[PDB]
């Protein structure tokens, strides 16, 4: 839980509030499953940018 | 592209553009992070 929180920090510094959106939820532990390599701060956040643009298509 | 459209891209960048440009384009990239931290700058809010 505290590598998904520093996660969450380290994407944005997002919110708890923003935290409990369906895609965080779900996609949080994916990311705590990585990060702990060398890959990238910057990849994380164009990947939930990404993903929360295909999360909302009206 | 396959060859048509490979052909096709060369074609107007060769020659359309050049000759209607008449020198006059430059061209080059914008920045790889910036534009991903505007969208970060547009991201952390969350409401509907």
């Amino acid at each position: 839980e505290k590598k998904k929180q520093q996660m969450l920090t380290g994407v944005l510094g997002l919110q708890p509030t923003m935290a409990n959106h369906p895609v965080l939820g779900v996609f949080l532990p994916k990311y705590a499953k990585q990060n702990g390599g060398n890959v990238d701060k910057t990849a994380f956040r164009l990947d939930l940018i990404r993903m929360l643009a295909l999360h909302r298509l009206n | 592209p396959s060859n048509e459209n490979t052909i096709l891209s060369k074609i107007f960048y060769f020659c359309v553009l050049p000759a209607l440009s008449n020198n006059k384009a430059c061209g080059a990239g914008v920045n790889v992070k910036e534009l991903v931290l505007d969208l970060f700058y547009t991201e952390p809010f969350i409401c509907p």
